[PDB]
Formats: C-alpha cells, structure tokens, sequence
RNA sequence: AAUCCGGUUAAUAUUCCGGAACCAGAAGGUGGAACACGGCAACGUAAAUGAAGUUGGAGACGUCGGCGGGAGCCCUGGGAAGAGUUCUCUUUUCUUUUUAACAAACCACACCCUGAAAUCGGUUUAUCCGGAGCUAGGGUAUGGUGUUUGGAA
C-alpha cells in the first residue's frame, strides 16, 4: 500500500521504468521488466493482456488500488498511467515488496 | 468514352468486329484525334504528329468506314 | 527471451490474422530493410479439414493438405504463445536470400508445407495444426 | 435565369434533391441528383468501415468482391480494432479455460 | 435498379430525331485465367472453387450553431465582336463572350509502420488529444473534388 507507493516513487527517482503500455509489452517481451504495475480502472481486455505476457516472461504482476489518474498522481507524472513497468528498482526496493 | 494512348491497341480495337466506324478530327492546335465508335464506349486517340495522323489513317481496315471532319 | 526460434504464435493483423505460425528465425535486433523486431514465421493459410475414414483416400488427403505461408512479422504484431514446435525443416532455412528470391521463396515454401503435411500425419503439433475460431 | 423541376413532382423533398447546371447551350437547368451513399458500419462497435465506397446498395451491386471486402478473417463486416478485438478475446480466454480444466483436473 | 445535350411541331418532349451513356435479366463463343499470389503493415489485383447450414452491415433516418469546400446567381479587370456618344475631354458607354449526363487516370478526416514523449508536446474559429502513445517521417482508404482529355465544337 503506502510502502509500495514509496517504493514505486524511489524506483522511479532512481532505477529505470517505463510508464507506458506499448513500452511496457516491449519490455515484457524482451523479458527486462522484472515488475508491472496495473491500474484497477483499466480495462479487463487490457489487464489480461498484461497478464498474460506477465505469465509467460515470469514477471510480477501488481494491481494499483487507484484508478489511472490515482496512478499517474503516485508517478508524479502530471498525467494518467494505466500501466508502468520497471526494469530496475534503482535504490528502492519495490521487486522483493 | 475512353481515351486510348497506345497506337497498336487502337489498331486492334479497330480490327475488332465490334468497332463500326472511325471519325478523324482536326483540331487548332495540329492535333488529330482517331475517334473509333465501338459498342459501348467511344475511344478516342490524340497523335501529335501530322506524318504518324496520315500512316494511321490507310493501316486502318479498308472495311471500316473513315470518316473527315466531323 | 521471450521469443526464441521453434516457438509457437498467432499473427495479430494484416491478411493473416488470428494465424498460428512456428518463428523460424528472430531478427529481433534489426534489419535494413527490416528496422524492428521483425521475426520470419511460417504459418498455415489453411488449416486441415477433418479426416473421415469413410471417405476415400484423395479426398482424405486433400482434406489434410495444408498450405503454409512465410512472412516476417513485426514483434508488436505478434502474440507469443505458450506452444512451440521445433521443426527441424523450419529451422534456419529462411534467410535473405529465400526472401528476397521468388524461386527460393517458393521452394522453401513448399519446403514447409511438406514439413507440415509429415507433422500432420505424425499427429504432431494437434493445437498449432487445429484451427483457433475467433 | 429562374429554373424549374424537369419531373413533375413539386415538393422538394428527400428524394426531390436538385443541382445547377450550365447547359452546352447556355442554359441554366435542374438535375435531380440523388442521395449520397454512407460507407457500412462496423457491427462490433458502431465505427464507419475503411477502404470500402459510400454508395447505395444497388450500386453496391455493382463493385467486385475485391473492391467489397478486406483481404481478412472477419472482413467486410468487422473492422481492424474489431478484428484484433476478436482475436486477441480469442486467445485469452482459451487460456483462461485450459488453466482453469488443469486446476479441475 | 437505370438519360443527358442539341434540334424538331400550328399544337409532344428528359418520350420524337441525331449524338453520347446507364440499369436489370438471360444464355453462350473467343482470349486470358488454374481450390492464386505480392506487401512485416495500415492492403492490393483481370481472374483468385464455395453444397448445405450459421451470422452481420448497408439500405434504415431527430434538432441547433459555427467553420471550411464546391456549384449557380451577383460584383469586377484586360481582350474580342456588335450598337450609342462626340469640335472639346472620354484607350468611352451599352449588349454578348457557354460546356450536360456519362468515363478514364492521376491527386488530402480515419488507420498503421519506425519512433518512444515531460523540458509536457501537438493543436480547434469554438482546448481537445497522448503512456489507451506525443512530435516527426513514410504509407494505407472513402477522392463531389479539380489536374487534363473524351463527350465536344
């Protein structure tokens, strides 16, 4: 909850993420991205898109409360995200939590 | 009505049973237009060359009826 | 990592859409004339008929022919799927040449539909083989 | 000039659809054009269809079959999205089913 | 489902005449076509089997406002022909100066590919778009359009 919010805010500071969804499939398909964040407001064709490629490039998978602009807000981006992955955490340590 | 650039396909149209008569017209600007009535369409030629106007005009079939100034 | 020669995946768009196809070769890091994650795939334009013992033997094994086709699809055009099919045949055989070729392309072509005629009277592959309904 | 209807029905309305021309005689007349085609429509989700004319259906009946569909599963009817739509529905929830019957078995 | 122009009668014209087209149905002959291919793709072609059965779309649609395009009418310059004016000034004043249906090619709102954006960018007359992919580049399609010709002088 907060703590993953923080982590999340950390590893966007420091590590390198990617809050977009076609970068994010890239990155999946590439097998870089170690975790993915998924916006419970987006839509469910969209959510099991991202989960199954989660599935089949063994990635963590994590379903944000807030809906995209609560998202885009924990970002800090001044607009909505759907769905953001991270390649590295940087000095966070949000791919244990 | 079609316009037709190839000169041997206008031959060919014209060696069609189909066609039924030719119109050669002269135009301002030296231009001579090969107007062969077919069927259903009209097609039409624009040779710019007075001399390539006249070794048209007896390659056509002497069965088809060539018709002057319209 | 995700996507590796011998796997299985279905087509997203274009003329064959909602096809499985085998990657035969990954040209994930790019191309001149290919400056994506261009992967050439074979897959089958039609897929086999149901077999009936009580039909003849022409009609059965006209059932059973299936034409393949080989394009080079975009990775974003491409859906990986969890199935993959290590086609000694479809492994390699595709190339520059083969693609740039008509000749070459056609003799791969039916390179791999007998491949996958051979497969399928092994009874190998049955859910790449079958058909998926949209 | 001041033209008139060349059928004999007043009223214009939306069959009685009239445009000026200027005749080869100099002459200024009516001709009774007709209603526009509309493009067909997607069934999946309501958006006009691409590369295909906007015409009525009988000179709908004209075109060829190349110039009617789109080289494509589902084509003519569904469109690009609506393909991709159906596919990718497709594939999930075959997966959803077969990871649900391994849980059941 | 499908027709335009010019002319013709004392009286009929999208009906008659001359010319140029379109629609529907029906069989065949000749030639090309061979359970087809090319484009990563937005697709495309002279062809590119589809018995039954199943399915969808067009047809099939309210009202207001602004914007831009086109067509005709109106205004207007140069030129050409005819008519009026006049010792004087007026290269003047007035009248006329046309291109139908139907065809052919060419020729930008929607989509895709490369691209991965924030330093937030693009951008409507009327602030909407975008991590559901931005700008940019390249294509795709409906192409009244005009860009020329046929009709057609």
């Amino acid at each position: 909850g907060d703590t993953i919010n923080s982590k999340l805010a950390l590893t966007m500071k420091s590590g390198k993420y990617v809050l977009g969804y076609k970068s994010t499939l890239k990155t999946l398909r590439s097998g870089k991205a170690k975790l993915i964040l998924i916006a419970a407001n987006a839509p469910p064709l969209r959510k099991s898109e991202l989960e199954y490629y989660a599935m089949l490039s063994r990635c963590s998978v994590h379903h944000y409360s807030g809906n995209n602009i609560d998202l885009g807000t924990a970002c800090g981006k001044l607009f909505r995200v759907g769905v953001l992955a991270v390649i590295d955490a940087g000095d966070s340590d949000i791919l244990a939590a | 009505p079609r316009q037709i650039s190839d000169i041997k396909q206008f031959l060919e149209i014209a060696r069609r049973k189909d066609a039924t008569s030719a119109r050669i017209k002269k135009n301002t600007n030296k231009d001579v237009k090969f107007k062969l009535r077919c069927s259903k369409y009209l097609y039409t030629l624009v040779v710019a060359d007075a001399k390539k106007a006249e070794k048209l005009r007896q390659s056509l079939p002497p069965d088809l009826t060539v018709t002057e100034v319209g | 990592k995700i996507l590796k020669p011998g796997k299985v995946a279905l087509i997203t768009r274009g003329r064959f859409a909602g096809k499985k196809v085998v990657i035969l070769q990954a040209i994930d890091q790019g191309s001149k004339s290919h400056p994506f994650g261009h992967a050439v795939v074979a897959g089958v334009e039609r897929y086999p008929l149901k077999v009936t013992k009580s039909m003849g033997a022409k009609r059965i094994a006209r059932r059973s022919r299936v034409k393949p086709f080989i394009k080079v699809v975009n990775y974003n055009h491409l859906m990986p799927t969890r199935y993959a099919l290590e086609l000694d045949n479809l492994k390699g055989l595709i190339t520059a040449d083969t693609f740039k070729e008509p000749t070459q392309r056609s003799a791969a072509r039916k390179t791999v539909k007998k491949t996958f005629e051979e497969k399928y009277q092994s009874g190998k592959s049955a859910w790449f083989f079958t058909p998926l309904r949209f | 000039q001041r033209v008139t209807y060349r059928r004999r029905l007043a009223y214009n309305t939306r069959s009685n659809r009239t445009r000026i021309i200027k005749t080869p005689g100099n002459n200024i007349r009516y001709l009774h054009i007709k209603k526009l085609g509309t493009i067909p429509r997607c069934g999946d989700t309501g958006v006009p269809l691409q590369g295909i004319p906007a015409l009525r259906p009988r000179e709908f009946a004209r075109l060829s079959h190349n110039k009617k569909t789109v080289q494509r599963a589902y084509g003519g009817c569904l469109s690009a999205n609506a393909v991709k739509d159906r596919i990718v529905r497709a594939f999930l929830i075959e997966e959803q089913k077969i990871v649900k019957q391994k849980l059941k078995q």
